[PDB]
């Protein structure tokens, strides 16, 4: 079976500029559990990601968590990307405050 | 705490 | 109100060479707690909650005794799927296992639940009674006999009835300072203008935990589900979780609808409106 990733990206806080926060890629809905995840500022991958362990839902699909530390402003565009076996091109989430 | 008796399929 | 203690365990076969990617994980209603990462350094169950590393080495002597045996355990039950369903030594699959205890607001045995998938489809599933099992396929019946014959479910039923439960009541106590706490959801709404005649509304719903609420939409005191957006439940990362609920609207006809929410936290449901 091969069931592919639904993504939301988002921070843990209420967005403000200039004002640490954290950035958030949810990753749920997949099997197998081999994925690659990565947060993008401006097109370019950030290094210090960490995630969640491992775990599923009751219908046996996984998610993880990615997360990193972020600053938000005005300029800067961050995005989540996501590469499955059931995706024949990485799919790409642009994080937007007001979702 | 985890189950201590576990059994192969 | 009710809680729940459950271990979530996944073992991926790696063809090319050694043994499996293994990964447990423990939870107490929304909260995990503990963890092991075949991949890992430390080769031990590793606590992930601050009120579990009030547990002394013996503990953790005792859990990473047991989650090596489960890892060992799917080990070797993907050699034995995989000769069950004749497939190739060239291919990556998965053994997931969950098990663990519901208790009610008495903090009783409410029900217990032990569940076995293979390559993400159903296996063999504990029934409710916990006396019986439930196979998916032919291969899992044979699972089933095997399983009968050696009175798995007697004892299984033990540790989900007794030991699962006297485990949870343990680390409810020692955790009451967050596990027994419920976060009320902080709401707020926003309004976004699509055109000259459309605007959307949304409600939010953050930092609430335990994760499971409602978030409804109505209009003019009645339901609506039509033209409305709900995402899924996501995780804050600092514990806690977010929802949101969206409803598109005529412009100029934001105050006949309200957002509702309902969650344990909450005395009495929510209502906002614009």
């Amino acid at each position: 079976i091969q069931r592919t990733p639904k993504i939301q990206v988002y921070s843990r806080h209420p967005a403000e500029n200039g004002k640490s926060n954290f950035l958030n890629c949810y990753v749920s809905g997949f099997h197998p559990s081999d994925i690659e995840v990565d947060l993008l500022k401006n097109g370019e991958r950030i290094e210090k990601v960490e995630h969640s362990d491992l775990s599923f839902s009751k219908d046996w699909s996984f998610y993880l968590l990615y997360y990193t530390e972020f600053t938000p402003t005005e300029k800067d565009e961050y995005a989540c990307r996501v590469n499955h076996v059931t995706l024949s091109q990485p799919k790409i989430v642009k994080w937007d405050r007001d979702m | 705490g985890i189950w201590g008796f576990v059994f192969t399929l | 109100g009710s809680h729940s203690m459950r271990y979530f365990f996944t073992s991926v076969s790696r063809p090319g060479r050694g043994e499996p990617r293994f990964i447990a994980v423990g939870y107490v209603d929304d909260t995990q707690f503990v963890r092991f990462d075949s991949d890992a350094a430390s080769q031990r169950m590793e606590p992930r909650a601050p009120w579990i590393e009030q547990e002394g080495p013996e503990y953790w002597d005792g859990e990473t005794r047991k989650v090596k045996a489960h890892s060992q355990t799917h080990r070797v039950d993907l050699g034995t799927l995989r000769g069950y369903y004749n497939q190739s030594e060239a291919g990556s699959h998965t053994v997931q296992r969950m098990y663990g205890c519901d208790v009610g607001s008495d903090w009783r045995f409410l029900r217990g639940y032990h569940q076995y998938a293979y390559d993400g489809k159903d296996y063999i599933a504990l029934k409710e009674d916990l006396r019986s099992w439930t196979a998916a396929d032919m291969a899992a019946q044979t699972t089933k006999h095997k399983w009968e014959a050696a009175h798995v479910a007697e004892q299984l039923r033990a540790y989900l009835e007794g030991t699962c439960v006297e485990w949870l009541r343990r680390y409810l106590e020692n955790g009451k300072e967050t596990l027994q706490r419920t976060d009320a959801p902080k709401t707020h709404m926003t309004h976004h203008a699509v055109s000259d005649h459309e605007a959307t509304l949304r409600c939010w719903a953050l930092s609430f935990y335990p994760a499971e609420i409602t978030l409804t939409w109505q209009r003019d005191g009645e339901d609506q589900t039509q033209d409305t957006e709900l995402v899924e439940t996501r995780p804050a990362g600092d514990g806690t979780f977010q929802k949101w609920v969206a409803v598109v609207v005529p412009s100029g006809q934001e105050q006949r609808y309200t957002c509702h929410v309902q969650h344990e936290g909450l005395p009495k449901p929510l209502t906002l409106r614009w």
